This record gives C-alpha cells, structure tokens and sequence, in this order.
C-alpha cells in the first residue's frame, strides 16, 4: 500500500502565506499524479491542484495565480505554495495521490487531511 | 491479464487507415469546427472493430461487385461484401466494410475479369455526396471518362487513387459522413464521434496527403490510428485497464520524449497543445505506452 | 530469450508482399523449373528484411519521384528516390530502392504529381515495363508511357501507384519469376535476397496467391508471395531469435480446432509442404498458422 | 534428461522378421521425432527409419518395403517391424529422438543399440 505523510497546516493571517507538503511512500510507481483537494465548512469536496509525473499541473480557477503546486522528486514529495491566502480558503486539505502502471488499474491513496484557517 | 502494447513502427513505417496512403506528419487543429465522426481506422484498444473498419489495407475505400447497367458517362454497381458474398443490409454495420467515410469525388481505375477470361480497366469517379450513393442498399453509381469499354454482370473492383477535384463543386469534405442508404434516411450502427473532454487538449491525428486527378489544392486525410495500429489491437485484443492509456512520443536515437498523449480507449488521441498545423518532431519517432491513468492525470504543454 | 510468434490474421486478413492485393489462396507448384528468388516480401524470421523489401503495404511496386523530361508512343523519364523523398543511394547494399517491382512485366498503375498559394495537380494512367533496358533504378532512373501525350509535367514531384499489368500477352513479357535488371544491360543484380527451394525430398513450396488486374487483353494472371507483408511486419518488429532453421507450423481452422495440415517455416522466410500435387489449396479462408516448435530436419512432415 | 530403453534384438533366420521397440520417459515433449539408425560391421551410421509425431515418416531405399516404423503415443514408444530381413541388415540398431519446444533449441536424445543378426548360421 502508499502512505502519504501531510504537513505544514494551520492558523494564518488573511494575505499571508502557507506551504503544504506530501510525502509518499511505500508501493509507489515512478509515473504518478499527486494533488490537493479540501472541504470548507460546510461546502463539498473540491480540486485544489495537482501535478503528474510528466510535469502536466492542474488548477481550481478560484486558486489560480494565488497557489503553486511543485514536487521533489528525490525524496517522492510534492508542495502546495499557498500565497495571498482569504478567509474563504479557509478548509481542510487533504493530499490526494494516483499511481499508474502499464499492467494494472490506476490505484488511489489519500491522506488524512490538516486544517487551514485563515482569519482576522 | 495480457499487457497492453502499441506497435513499435516508426511514423515513416505506417499507413492511412482512411485511405490507402503513408502517414506524412502529425497533425492538430483545435479550431475545428466540424463534428468528427469517421467510420474507417476505428478500433476500441481492446480490439473491437467499429464502424465500416475492416483489417485489409487494400480494403479501404475499396469497392467489390458487378455493374448492372449504364445509367457523362455512368455506370450503376451492385457492391458486395470485400471477400466476395453479398451484403447484407441488415448486419449492424453502417455500410459494406471499407467504404469510404467522407464527402467527395474519389478518383479510382475500375477494373474488371469476366467469370482465359477477358478484361478491361478504365479510370473512374465516385461521388459519395451523389443520392444515388447508396452502399448500405448495396448499390453505387460510378462515372468514367470511358464511353463504351464497361461490361455489365461481369465481375468488377475498384482500386482507390486520390480525389478527383477539391474544387467547390465537388464538395470535399474530411468530416462530412456519406448517406449511406442515400437520401433521407439516416446512417445506422456508426462508430461514435470523438472529441477531447478535457479543457487545453485538442485531437492529435496522423495526416496524409491525398492526389489528385487535375486543378488545383493539397487536400489531407486524417485519421485517428493508422491500419498498423487497428490490425495490431484487434490480434491482440488487450483487456484496457482504465479509459485512457498514457502514450509517450520517443526518439528512439536520443531516447528523448518530445511529448505525451492520451490515448483514449475508443481509439483517439488527445494531446495539450494551443497551437494548429503539424507537429515538428522526428519522422523515425514513435509512440510508446507507458501507463494506464485516470483524469487525474495531466498532459504536459506541447 | 523472446518466443516466436506469427500474426493469427486469417487467410481473408492478409495482404500480398508482392504486390498490393489481397491474398486469395494458398498455392503450390512442384513443377516449377524457374529460380524462385523474389525481392519484395522477404524477410528473415528474427526479423531481417531482404532484398527490395520495406514495410509499408503503399510502397509495394511504388515509385517517388520526379519527372525529368519526354523521350512507340509517349514515354517519359523520371529519376526514382527512395520512397520517403530521400535520394537514392546506388552504393547502398540493396539491389533496388525499397518498393522496386521485382518481376518482369508491363506494370499499369496511375502517376500522379503535385507541384512545389495552392499547387497544381494531374494524374495519368501509366505503363512500366520491368524487363526494359531504359528500367534503370538501380541508377536512379526509370521509364514509363502514358495513353495520354502532353499533361506531364518536368521537375514536379512524382507518384506512381500500382494497379496491375498492362497485358499478358506474348508480347508484355510477365514472368512473375524473372527478376528485372534493376541496373539495366550487362550489369549483374547485386545484394539480392538468396533464391529460396525445398531442400528435401517429396516437398515443394507454399505460396500465397493473389490475383492481379489487368488493363485489357486475355488472362488470369496471379503474383505468388513466400508471406503476407503482415508476417514481414510482424517478424521485424518482434525480431525474436531463431532457435533453429526450421519452424514447424499448423494451419489451424479456429472453428473447429482441426488441424488441416502442417508445414515447415524456414529460417529465411518461406514455407514448404510434403505435397505431391499442383494448384490451389483447398482449405477454409479462416484457417491460419500456428506456430507449434522449432523442429529440425528429422522432423518428418505429414503429406499433404 | 530423456531415456530410451531398447528392446527386441537377436540373431533371426533370413528371410525371417523382428520387432524393435524404443521407449523414452522423462522430460519428454508433445512435439518429437523418433527413429533408427543402423551401423554394419566395418561401415558407418546410416538412418533406417524414423516417425514424427505430426504422423510423417522416413525411410531408407534400402528398407523400403520390408520395414515399417509405427507408434503408441500413450505408451510413449515407437516399434520397428523388420520383415524380410537378409544378412546385409546385420548391424548395431540404435534409437533416436529429437523433442522440439516453441520456447528452446531441438534436444537429442540416443540408446546404447542393440544387436541383429542375420544369418543362416
């Protein structure tokens, strides 16, 4: 199975800055996609950002210019720069990962989610 | 489970699957307005022929069957099936496999052998927008620059060329499907339309350039997998593991990606690329299956 | 260590080598006195190609090129290059550019051209005779005639497409079996793929036969092929080594499972049966072969 | 890792018959051929008879029509029937079998031979 090791919440003041981190180990693949999703208060599920192995990046529009998703691939982690943060981010993020293979179906893991509080 | 696999030719090394022609270039065009829909070169990554797609690459555009009669000069044929038994109307297909799925005037030599016997072959036009079109009841009208050499009962074939003109008034279009059973009456059993679902991405086609009998134009086909890809899926008949297969274009001298593609399980390509025209890359690359991946996964720009 | 495997394209799946025809049916002729030494459709079973032999089913009997200039009616010269618009190399080790004809014949295709905002066009019917002395493309050069006399234009990119044989009279030559003299007189074929013959008693060769069309006359000619341009494929990409000189094969009726006789796939490419008798082969045009062993020459093969 | 065990060798009357028979246990495959070579006194090995499992047979000119070579496939054994036997046919007999596979090199297998004898003697 894949394990994913998610840091790097809490509380922030409006307009400053936060970086998420994921780590991934264990039955890892080397093509892969690692993303982020949260769930504001009582709100529903929804796509952060993401980035594949081939370097192809995803985001939400309400993220864009705001959040950058990166990866360092020597130590299978990827970050999310969240900057010019609002009280409306305010969620928990929860690290989602894809792994793929050329003889299976794709196979899912998700981490357990940190909270993300942006106020006064 | 058999492992999925792609044929290993190079783009140099492959074939039209919608007319008998080598693949030139790679090709997108995002600003395509047109629903694209073609019968032939069609095949799930599992192996399933769809369509009017058969395996014989002398097969495509093709047409087998015996003129009836004189109707220019005109000439009316019953179309059979390629091996020679009769089609039957009502098998699920739209039309006798190998017909043509586009709008135009298709330049051939007709050629016949009486059932030693005689024969006789003369250049010949096909109008696939014509009414009396009509495959799929197993009838088609053909004209030839011949007055009186066509002999009706006798056996007959039709070897494909190019287009006879891309002029106006003879209504080429790629897109544009035949009316199978001609005139108000609609196409059955068709091989569904394809089309990117993801935003940033546009179909990625193999491209070739089709002659032309006279005028003026550099008319292209564009096909959605070359007949190398169809035959070799179709032996195969690979189980697909998701919807879409993750496909690396690689230069085999350099080992260097140019780029990535989704190969999608219908049996198309999609590629992240903002730009039209063809794709400068390599004649000697080729495409390699690297993963089965899910819509979570995101193509790199072109 | 890669196991060898053939296509399980059935008999009404495959296309000739030699010609781009479908294959019809499975042929043999024990009475044959000609050299049987094709260079189209050759091709070793680790994956080797012969002779004039390239992959695509376009380039079988093909030609690209360009017409240089008007020279029995209206003929015309063109310099011939390979079949991806490179030049031809005469010093290269291959008899012919890729694609070349290898029979003798009056060859009856279309040639096509596309000048270099949009390009002008024309096509003509064509004849090439094979067994001509002006059939030079060994050199880089060949002939062909048009019914038509003048709309053929000079130092346009040229396209010939194969359609059949013009004729099969006396007078046009065929012999399927005759190689042409790709550097025209008294020069000799070079790099050629060896002749192929059944190398023990009571076996002839297998064919696949196709039919060709003809532009007029009497006949029914045919182009027999040693395999489908869909095994030539196959065993060059696959390019699995041989583990002896003989593979031996099933041809195998998939409906019902029989096994409808057998036959020997030698190392360089082609098939021999223990057949006594001439002519087509009466089989199910499903049947296809099945790769069962690599045998050696204590493998006697059951009659035909 | 293929065994022959012969059997069926003498001294016979001439004009008279013997059987031989060769049976190979093992690692043995499906698709195999099995036969006899022969070698005179003072001559060299020469092939007598052989038999394929697709059903095809060899013979010598010199054995055609005296001798024939058959099979049980569920006893894994191959017989030689020698009929009409003349002195000339004295010599060591010894089977042979090739076992083919799709995925390896042909791999031979031979017996230690036995002796016939034809002789009014």
């Amino acid at each position: 199975d894949v394990q994913l090791v998610e840091s790097g919440g809490g509380l922030v003041q409006p307009g400053g800055s936060l970086r998420l981190s994921c780590a991934a180990s264990g039955s890892i693949f080397s093509i892969y996609a690692m993303g982020w999703y949260r769930q504001a208060p009582g709100k529903q599920r929804e796509l952060v950002a993401s980035i594949s192995s081939g370097g192809g990046t995803n985001y939400a529009d309400s993220v864009k210019g705001r959040f950058t998703i990166s990866g360092d691939n020597a130590k299978n982690t990827v970050y999310l720069q969240m900057n010019s943060l609002k009280p409306e981010d305010t969620a928990v993020y929860y690290c989602k990962r894809e792994d793929y293979s050329a003889y299976a179906p794709p196979s899912g893991s998700r981490g357990r989610g940190t909270q993300v509080t942006v106020s006064s | 489970s058999k492992p999925f696999t792609l044929p290993i030719l190079t783009l140099g090394e492959l074939t039209n699957s919608r007319f008998p022609l080598p693949i030139d270039v790679l090709y997108t065009n995002p600003n395509e307005s047109a629903i694209v829909q073609c019968q032939n070169g069609r095949c799930t990554l599992d192996g399933e022929l769809q369509g009017t797609t058969q395996l014989l690459p002398t097969g495509i555009c093709a047409f087998r069957g015996k003129v009836t009669q004189q109707v220019g000069t005109h000439w009316n044929m019953t179309v059979t099936n390629l091996n020679g038994t009769p089609f039957d109307p009502t098998e699920d297909v739209p039309a006798p496999l190998g017909t043509p799925d586009f709008s135009g005037q298709i330049y051939g030599v007709i050629s016949q052998r009486n059932t030693l016997p005689a024969n006789r072959a003369h250049e010949a036009v096909i109008a696939t927008y014509s009414p009396k079109f009509t495959p799929k009841l197993g009838n088609i009208q053909f004209s030839t620059w011949e007055t009186q050499d066509v002999s009706s009962g006798q056996p007959t074939k039709f070897t494909p060329v190019g287009l006879a003109s891309v002029d106006a008034n003879s209504h080429f279009d790629q897109w544009t499907l035949p009316s199978y059973s001609g005139a108000l009456t609609l196409n059955m059993n068709l091989a569904p339309s394809v089309a990117p679902v993801f935003p940033g991405e546009c179909l990625l086609f193999f491209r070739s350039f089709i002659p032309l009998k006279g005028g003026y134009g550099n008319p292209a086909i564009d096909c959605l997998m070359p007949q190398e890809w169809v035959q070799h899926l179709y032996q195969e008949s690979a189980p697909s593991l998701s919807d879409v297969a993750l496909v690396r274009y690689v230069n085999p001298e350099t080992g260097r990606t140019l780029f990535e593609a989704k190969l999608h399980r219908n049996g198309f390509l999609t590629v992240a690329r903002n730009s039209a025209g063809p794709v400068v890359a390599p004649t000697n690359g080729y495409f390699r299956f690297d993963s089965w991946v899910n819509q979570f996964y995101t193509l790199a720009p072109m």
